[PDB]
Formats: structure tokens, C-alpha cells, sequence
């Protein structure tokens, strides 16, 4: 019955997860929390009655590039101009880099532009629920992409002598691409558990 | 009978449509001189020459000892120490040393500290199988060669522990690809080999 | 646009490939086919062709081989050279 | 089975025989046909609301046949079946059901509603009917149950799985699995099983959308081997290989036709 | 020259067929049949089902009715013979008992009919042949009529008193389809061949001369509209032309066409083939093809 509550649970292994990866700090005990570990740390009526303050954030170790990122879930469904032009403000009070702000389900075109608009360098990313609930990282089939430095980018097109078009490009669409938080113009290198002879390397940009 | 009178009326058709399909879509595709296969647009589609690097048509498939086996066997295989063994100076006729001073105890167990880092990776890559199809049969240029010079145990090695770990080391990095260094763009060699390399440390191991 | 490449520093692999042995024996075929200054003792041929092979193997053969890069740059080989 | 029977369509399948429509007049008729009747007088004589903030009103008894042999290989009681039907459509149906008891089992859903405000973009004169067949559309297709709407039969054979031991060697795990039967994944593996970490389908359509594109890749690869290799078929990774990537080689699926 | 057999329909069935799914239809009741008196056979029927649309309605059953122009609900065509009121035209279909199951799809088919209603409508809505004519009623009356004797079921009876007869057959078609549906039976099969017919030289031969006297009559006629006016005398073989056929079967026969060098383009290719006389075995092989 209190199958909705359980399963956001999961929404934890899909998010806090979701850091390194990229490179924040995040503390290896939310990552081994089990079933009612999550239930501890917070306090609902029940039972049920859940909600509360769900979402925190986090720092990065990669010092300088800045700045710093900001889960945030709901948990109202349905979304939504009274909940997201309303939840920025909040994202220029602490300062951050960019967040996430996950739904479920639908999101009305409304607010979806009247956001990214004035954001400027900042970003608004991107996921939702009944969705990427599961770390798709952890697949058989998906090889693991790191990140690549504007300087190690310039690398690629000297040693291959190549145009920033000439690589293998990744849709914007790509449950990685949205993972790691890819922006048109950057490059992820990957390692594939190829044969092949070998662990060769491929690599790839964004459109 | 009329039946595969007419499925081979088919396959004697359709089998060549298919066929341009590929050829219309990959007559494009090249391997430039740079060691990488490309579009017509300069487009690249591969980094190596087939993720190998190596021509389909001179290749073996081939096997690797060194992976199906127990720990157990293993250290009976390559490992190798002063603990109440020391069973190869019977061998290591003629001319023992005998033990020299360190650096002999010490190659042999750096050896196996790599001999070891592959058989853990794979596996962490390939599920169970063994067979695989790679450059140059060596599991034959040893044999035949004990046909060439033969000798039998009779005749111990007159080689030497410190020569077979530079021996390799000398002609692995002659195994090249990828030119050159230009120092990073010998990463792509480095494990554009990899494969290949595991298996001159298992078949050529002390 | 080219740009031309180091005869110092070159890059791609010192051997042969399978496709130019092909086309220099074909071009120097057509060469001495068309009475030309052959290169090494004559060793008694008709062949325009198993001429030239003679030639290739004894690597006292003419021409040069530019090999375009990607970039658009190339490189220059002697077939004293390759191998 | 926990899971054999836990991703499944599910929904109105066990009815199949079926709907059948009988007018009722006060909220104490019926008749019948067979036995029952007894089980809705006693629901009826636990007076708990009969009249309610409304009163009797739902003169549109309709009736539901639920096969025992769809009843044993998927674990459903009756209170489920009729459990979550009102969790999609307010009030406007009171289902009735029997135990387990019975020779039947069956189960009744009528409609309330009068004095109702009524309307609007359309009129209803003459007669109250097929507002009634439409609804039955979304009844019969909504939809309790681990249904992966989509999500067909399923089938379960052992597959031959090798894995490593702490010893050295390899063992052949012959473990169970799961062969689906059509999309859709996604939903697919929010469920308890499952698994997240090597689930697999045919549609790389939706694998690209829903893993990597890196993922996809390997897809094809795998399922071009599936094609020419049973049996006995000359195989190059490296032209497989070759194929793979300049379908993904631009992002989207390049495809190769005519 | 050596005429070659030919394997096109049947005729006369009671034949299902159906179809799925782009889908459009559903359940298809094929006829094609046609005199059949010693040539002419120019003729089709085909009527549809549907069962889509979980939304509209309640999977209703239609008609077409050669060669124009639409689809035509059932009812509305037993009101056009003489079986207007209701109830009598489900007995031509169905037999109750009865079996409900197989009439009920009734329901939806003469919900097509609540407004035929009577003979007055169900004529008119018939204007569409056709190429812009008609003004319209009486005109449209007219057609109806002449097509309920040619065009509906054009074998049985050419008459005139004898639309009581057409009136059972079509429940007869209809009484297979239901068959199908409710899965009583199963679709049958166009493989045979056993249902198939062969047409040697002689059906052959007939099609053709046919397709070549008719203009004969057309030819003539239109000298004798020239005799009349300014001319006159009265007739004689005058006219009759005579490289009308004589040459007009050299290079019909000679050739797999059907009635060249006119513009009769894509006109099946014979069906001509030159005898074959490489081994007397294969020369006799060769009059026994189709």
C-alpha cells in the first residue's frame, strides 16, 4: 500500500549517487543507506506522511572551475509554474552552480522557458521521477564516461588534429548526458570493456 | 520439395538486395593514414583500425592458459620464491649464481605482481570464455622452435631470469601502432596492444 | 590546404604498405615501358614490370610517396626509405 | 513466480465472460439466474450508510464473472480485484463482492449519482446507455496490478549463466529468467527483482532513450551475433564491429535502408 | 502461336476472405460473379465489416455495390427491393432461434438504416456515379433501378420481376461473415485452384471478339449518320470495313496484347507464346500451360 513512499527510497541511489561521477563531496555513508536508514533521518507522522525537506546539497572537490549544485525534490506532482519560478529565488539565496528539480508526473511547457531563459550561465537540469529512479550507470551494457577539462578537450583535436565537429557526438536526450550534466561543447572520454584486443578508448562530444 | 524450391528462388535475389544496402552506406568509410578509420567528410568512426588496430586476415583466434584456472594452480605455474622450493636450480644449469645478490628474488616477484594484476582484469572484462582471435600464433612459434634448435630436459636453459623479463619488455615496446610519442598519443598504443600483451607475460612468464 | 611535414619528424609507420608496393611497381612500370633510365644492371628482362620488381628489391628505384594526412598535411618517402 | 506473476498486463483479464447489464429498480432487486443474491442482502443489512449523504440511486446493476482459471495462477483476491477499481473513479461505482466460498464469484458495480448538477457540453436524451458502454472501455483497461501496461505474457526458461568462484574456477549458475514478449521497459525495472543492473530488450529504439548511446552500441553488436551465428557462421568482430559504429557513430540511429 | 491458359478468380462464391490490420476493414465478403451467358463478366461486389474505433461505435457492417459509388449500409438495400419493415430482413440473415450473438451485430448495422426509412430515400441516396450529372430525383430513381437489375448480384436474373430473389442471396453472404467473427468457422481458402477455373482458348477467345465486333456496330453506325445526311440510297457493303478484325486478331494474337495497335496499353500479356519446338516432349509441354 505504502508502495509510493518505498519507492523513492530509490530516488537516493539515483541522486546522491549522482555526484562523483561528476566530482562533488558527498559522504560514503548516504550512499550505504538502507531501507529504514532513510526512514530515520526522517521523521513523518506515520507510517505515511512523508515530504517534509527532502533535498539537501553538496560541495565539490575539484576546488576552483566553481561552483556547487543543489538537489531538490518536490514533492508536489505535477509541475509547475507555483513551484518552479518560486523555487529560484531560493537558488540565487545560497549561491549555487546549477540543481535538480525532479516531478511526477508531466511538466507544462510554461514553465520550462520562462526559466532557462534569465538563467544565464546557470542551468536548470533536468530529470524526474517514475523515471531515472535507478542508476543506469550500473548496466552491463553502459561502459562508464568520465569528464573532460577544456584543457585535456584541446588535447583531442591536436594529437587527432580533428574539428569539434568531427567527433562522435552525443544527444542532449542521453540519460548520460543528463547524468553527468553534459553541455553543448564539452568532450567525454570513455572506456569500453571492449575486447577488443585490448580496453581501447573512445571518445565524444555533445549537439 | 517445392517448398526450398522456392525459399532458394529467394536467397538467389533478396541476398543480393541486402548486400548493397551495407555497401551504399559504408563505401564512405576508409583507414587513414593516421591510424584511425574515417568518413568521407573526415568524420571519424573509429580510433583504432578495427578497435585491434589489425587486419582481419592475418589473425588466429587463440588461447589463453593463464584465466580458466584455479588460484591454486596458478602459483604452480608462475610464482615462484626461496620458501623450501628452490626446484629450478636444477635447471638453471649451466651456471646457477647461485642466488647472486637480491635483485633476482626481487624480478620475480614484480613479475608475478603484473602476471597477477591481469588475471584478476580479466576477468572484470570477459565472462568465462578463453578463445580469442589475436595477431601472430605464438602458441606455435614456440612449436614448432622446439623443433628448430630442439633440446630436450636433458639439455637446462642457459638462459637467464634477468634476460626473458627484458627480453619482452624490449620487444613489446617494439610492437608498436600508433606513432608516436609525442608523449599521451602512446596511451592509445599502450592499450591498443593491451590484449596482445597479457598474453606474451603468460606464455613467456619465468 | 596543405602544409607540408618535417622530414625530420615524420609520423606514420616506416613500412611499406601493401597498397603502394602496388602502385610504385605499377609506376615504374608505365616509366620503363616508355623507355626509360632503368636503374639497375639489367639482368636480361623483357617485362616492363619483373623489371621493376628487380629494381625494388635491390630499393634503386625512383619515386617518392606523399602520404596526405586528415589534417591536410604530408609526408615524403623514399623507397630506399620503406620498408 | 513472485515476480513470473508481478509483471504482468494483468487488468480485466479474468473477467473475459463477462459484462452483462441488468436494470434494478430499488437498491434491494435482482433475481437471478443462479444463487448469490443472499451475499448482497446480508451487505445490505449491515445498514453502515445505505442511505448516506445521497440515498438509493443507481439503477444500472452491472455484473462481472471472474474466471477461476486465471484466480490460481495469479495470486488475486476478490477484494483486491474490486479493491482499486474506486481508486479511479471516486464513488461513482460500490462494488460488492463474495468469498472465495462461492461457485461463482461474482461481483456487482452500480451508479449514483442524482440530484446530481449534471451536464454539460452535451446533451443525453434518450437513453441512458452508451455512457455506460464507453465506461467499460477504461474499466476493462485500467488497470491494477504489476502491469507494465505494455508488458504482454511472459515466460520464464533456464539459462545457462557461467560465473567465477573464490576458488579460480568457473561454474555454470543455470539460473531462471524472464523472456518478455513486447515493450516496454523503463517501468520495467522499478520492480522487485529484478534486475536493474542487466535487464535487456530487442527495441533498440527504446534503449537508446532509456540506457546510454554507448549502451546501444554494444546492443547491436550483440543482437547482429544473435542473427548470424546459430549456427555455425563465420564471424568477424571487427566487421560487426564496424557496423555498430557508423550506425552510432552521429548520435541518433542511422538507419540502413534501401 | 499456342494460347496459354489463365487462373484469375472463380465467380459465383461464397467466398469470406478477409484481411488485417493496417487496418481499416475487417471481414470482407468478395463475389466478383457475373454472366456468365456466353462472355461478358464484367462485374465485382465486396462488402466490408469494421470492428475498430473501440470509440465509434459498436462495429457496424456496410455494402459497396459496383461500380458506384461508396459504402452503402445493409439495410438500406433490402428496404430497396421490396423488404422495407424491420424483423423480415433479419430472417434472410439469421434464424432465430437465435442466437442473439450472431444478430445482435445487427444492432449497429440497422442504426445505419433509422432513417432510410421507407423506398422514396433509399433510391435517392444512390447519386454518385459518376462524372457531375443528374436534377435530380426521378433521374436518381431511375439508376437505382437499373442497377438493382445489371449491377446488384448482375447473375441470378437480368429480368425485371425477380428482386425478391436478390433479397435472400445477400442474406446468404452476410450469413458467413457472422460466422467468422463470432469464430464459428473458419476464413475460406483461395488457395484452391479447386475453387479456380481455367480459361483455354476458347473463354479466351470469346472476351476478344467481343471487344472487337462492338466496335463493328460503332464503326457502321456512325456511316450510316453520314449516309442519311447528304448522302442516303439507303446501304449496302458499302461499308463493313473489312481490315476491321481480319487484321485486328494478326496483331492481338501475334502479340500478348488484347486488342492492338490501338491504345489498349497494359492489357495482360498473353498467353501467345510462340510454339517451343526444341524436343517434340517439350512441344506438347507447351499446350497444357497456364
Amino acid at each position: 500500500e505504502e508502495k509510493n513512499i518505498v519507492r523513492v527510497f530509490r530516488a537516493w541511489k539515483t541522486a546522491h549517487q549522482l555526484v562523483h561521477d561528476r566530482g562533488y563531496g558527498v559522504s560514503q555513508a548516504e550512499l550505504d543507506l538502507t531501507l529504514d536508514q532513510f526512514k530515520a533521518m526522517h521523521c513523518g507522522m506515520g507510517r505515511n506522511l512523508d515530504r517534509t525537506t527532502l533535498s539537501f546539497y553538496a560541495k565539490p572537490s575539484n576546488d576552483s572551475n566553481k561552483g556547487t549544485i543543489y538537489i531538490e525534490f518536490a514533492k508536489e506532482p505535477s509541475v509547475g509554474i507555483k513551484e518552479m519560478r518560486t523555487f529560484v529565488h531560493t537558488l540565487g539565496d545560497h549561491n549555487h552552480k546549477t540543481g535538480i528539480l525532479i516531478y511526477a508526473n508531466s511538466m507544462t511547457p510554461s514553465a520550462a522557458k520562462i526559466i532557462a531563459t534569465v538563467t544565464g550561465q546557470f542551468t536548470i537540469e533536468t530529470f524526474q521521477e517514475s523515471d531515472l529512479i535507478v542508476n543506469i550507470t550500473h548496466h552491463e551494457l553502459v561502459p562508464k564516461h568520465i569528464l573532460l577539462s577544456p584543457d585535456e578537450k584541446k588535447e583531442l583535436l591536436d594529437r587527432y588534429k580533428l574539428r569539434e565537429t568531427q567527433l562522435p557526438r552525443i544527444q542532449l536526450a542521453d540519460p548520460v548526458a543528463r547524468y553527468l550534466g553534459l553541455k553543448r561543447g564539452e568532450v567525454v572520454k570513455i572506456v569500453r570493456r571492449s575486447e577488443t584486443s585490448g580496453r581501447y578508448n573512445s571518445y565524444r562530444i555533445c549537439a | 520439395g517445392r517448398e526450398g524450391l522456392i525459399d532458394t528462388a529467394v536467397k538467389t535475389a533478396e541476398t543480393g538486395y541486402i548486400q548493397r544496402r551495407l555497401v551504399k552506406a559504408m563505401e564512405d568509410v576508409m583507414v587513414r593514414y593516421d591510424g584511425t578509420v574515417r568518413n568521407a567528410m573526415g568524420d571519424i568512426i573509429q580510433f583504432a583500425y578495427g578497435e585491434d588496430g589489425l587486419d582481419a586476415t592475418l589473425v588466429e583466434y587463440q588461447v589463453f592458459d593463464s584465466l580458466r584456472l584455479s588460484t591454486k594452480q596458478f602459483e604452480k605455474k608462475y610464482r615462484i620464491d626461496l620458501m623450501e622450493d628452490r626446484s629450478l636450480s636444477l635447471y638453471m644449469e649451466n651456471s646457477i649464481e647461485n642466488d647472486s645478490s637480491v635483485q633476482d628474488l626481487l624480478d620475480e616477484e614484480y613479475t608475478q605482481l603484473v602476471a597477477d594484476r591481469e588475471l584478476l582484469c580479466k576477468f572484470i572484462f570477459p565472462k568465462g570464455d578463453a578463445r580469442w582471435p589475436l595477431p601472430v600464433n605464438v602458441q606455435r612459434i614456440i612449436q614448432n622452435a622446439l623443433q628448430i634448435f630442439h633440446l630436450e630436459a636433458k639439455k637446462p636453459t642457459d638462459l637467464l631470469p634477468s634476460d626473458i623479463i627484458n627480453g619482452l619488455n624490449e620487444l613489446i615496446a617494439k610492437l608498436t601502432i600508433f606513432r608516436g610519442s609525442d608523449r599521451i598519443t602512446r596511451d592509445v598504443q599502450n592499450n591498443a596492444t593491451l590484449l596482445f600483451q597479457i598474453l606474451l607475460r603468460s606464455k613467456f612468464a619465468v | 590546404s596543405g602544409k607540408a611535414v618535417a622530414k625530420e619528424d615524420r609520423t606514420t609507420t616506416p613500412y611499406m604498405t601493401k597498397y603502394e608496393r602496388a602502385r610504385i611497381l605499377g609506376t615504374r612500370a608505365l616509366q620503363i615501358s616508355m623507355n626509360a633510365p632503368v636503374l639497375v644492371d639489367l639482368e636480361g628482362e623483357t617485362d616492363p614490370l619483373q623489371i621493376a620488381m628487380k629494381e625494388l628489391a635491390q630499393k634503386k628505384i625512383p619515386l617518392l610517396v606523399r602520404r596526405y594526412l586528415p589534417d591536410g598535411s604530408y609526408e615524403d618517402w623514399s623507397v630506399a626509405e620503406l620498408i | 513466480k513472485n515476480v513470473q506473476t508481478q509483471i504482468e498486463h494483468t487488468t480485466l483479464s479474468t473477467v473475459t465472460s463477462a459484462t452483462e447489464i441488468h436494470y434494478d429498480p430499488d437498491p434491494q432487486d435482482t433475481v437471478i439466474e443462479e444463487d448469490k443474491d443472499f451475499v448482497e442482502a446480508f451487505f445490505a443489512i449491515p445498514d453502515e450508510e445505505v442511505e448516506e449523504n445521497l440515498y438509493k440511486q443507481s439503477p444500472w446493476l452491472l455484473r462481472l464473472e471472474l474466471d477461476r482459471a486465471k484466480m490460481l495462477d495469479k495470486k488475486l483476491s476478490m477484494s483486491d480485484v474490486a479493491g482499486k477499481i474506486a481508486e479511479s473513479f471516486e464513488r461513482d461505482l460500490f462494488t460488492i463482492w463474495s468469498e472465495d466460498n462461492a461457485d461463482k464469484l461474482i461481483i456487482r458495480c452500480r451508479i449514483i449519482r442524482d440530484d446530481d448538477r449534471k451536464a454539460e457540453d452535451d446533451d443525453n436524451m434518450i437513453e441512458e446507455d452508451v455512457f455506460l458502454k464507453t465506461i467499460e472501455g477504461h474499466m476493462l483497461e485500467s488497470i491494477s496490478l504489476r502491469g507494465v501496461p505494455n508488458i504482454t505474457r511472459v515466460y520464464m526458461m533456464e539459462h545457462k549463466i557461467v560465473r567465477q568462484i573464490e576458488d579460480g574456477t568457473f561454474e555454470r549458475a543455470d539460473e531462471w529468467v524472464l523472456e518478455t514478449d513486447g515493450i516496454n521497459l523503463t517501468e520495467a525495472m522499478t520492480v522487485e527483482g529484478v534486475d536493474a543492473t542487466r535487464t535487456y530488450s530487442n527495441s533498440f529504439v527504446e534503449i537508446l532513450q532509456i540506457l546510454g548511446i554507448e549502451a546501444t552500441r554494444s546492443a547491436l553488436l550483440k543482437e547482429l551475433r544473435n542473427v548470424i551465428e546459430f549456427d555455425g557462421s563465420y564471424v568477424n568482430y571487427r566487421h560487426l564491429a564496424l557496423l555498430c559504429d557508423v550506425m552510432t557513430s552521429r548520435g541518433h540511429l542511422m538507419a540502413i535502408t534501401r | 502461336k499456342v494460347i496459354i491458359a489463365q487462373e484469375r478468380s472463380a465467380a459465383n462464391i461464397v467466398q469470406v476472405f478477409k484481411k488485417a490490420a493496417p487496418s481499416p476493414i475487417a471481414y470482407v465478403a468478395e463475389i466478383r460473379s457475373a454472366l456468365e451467358r456466353g462472355s461478358r463478366l464484367i462485374s465485382s461486389m465486396q462488402i466490408k465489416l469494421m470492428a475498430r474505433n473501440t470509440e465509434n461505435s459498436g462495429q457496424t457492417i456496410r455494402a459497396t455495390l459496383p461500380y458506384i459509388r461508396s459504402d452503402i449500409p445493409i439495410v438500406i438495400v433490402f428496404r430497396a427491393l421490396g423488404v422495407v419493415p424491420d424483423r423480415d430482413i433479419l430472417e434472410h440473415i439469421c434464424y432465430d432461434p437465435n442466437d442473439f450473438q450472431m444478430l445482435e451485430m445487427m444492432k449497429p448495422c440497422i442504426e445505419e438504416a433509422f432513417v432510410i426509412q421507407d423506398k422514396d430515400i433509399a433510391l435517392d441516396y444512390i447519386g454518385k456515379r459518376g462524372s457531375t450529372t443528374g436534377v435530380t430525383r426521378e433521374k436518381r430513381l431511375r439508376y437505382a433501378h437499373d442497377i438493382l437489375q445489371k449491377e446488384l448480384l448482375p447473375h441470378i436474373t437480368t429480368m425485371e420481376g425477380f428482386e425478391t430473389r436478390k433479397a435472400f442471396f445477400l442474406g446468404y453472404m452476410i450469413h458467413r461473415m457472422l460466422l467468422c467473427a463470432l469464430e464459428r468457422r473458419e476464413p475460406d481458402d483461395r488457395d484452391h485452384f479447386g475453387k479456380k477455373r481455367l480459361d483455354l482458348a476458347g473463354p479466351l477467345l470469346a472476351s476478344l471478339f467481343r471487344m472487337l465486333f462492338r466496335k463493328m456496330t460503332r464503326d457502321v453506325y456512325k456511316y450510316m449518320q453520314k449516309c442519311v445526311e447528304t448522302n442516303r440510297e439507303f446501304n449496302l457493303t458499302l461499308a463493313v470495313k473489312s481490315n476491321i478484325i481480319t487484321n485486328g486478331l494478326r496483331y492481338s494474337l501475334a502479340t500478348g496484347n488484347w486488342g492492338d495497335q490501338k491504345r489498349s496499353m497494359v492489357n495482360r500479356v498473353g498467353v501467345s507464346q510462340v510454339l517451343n519446338r526444341y524436343t517434340f516432349a517439350s512441344t506438347l509441354s507447351h499446350l497444357r500451360r497456364t
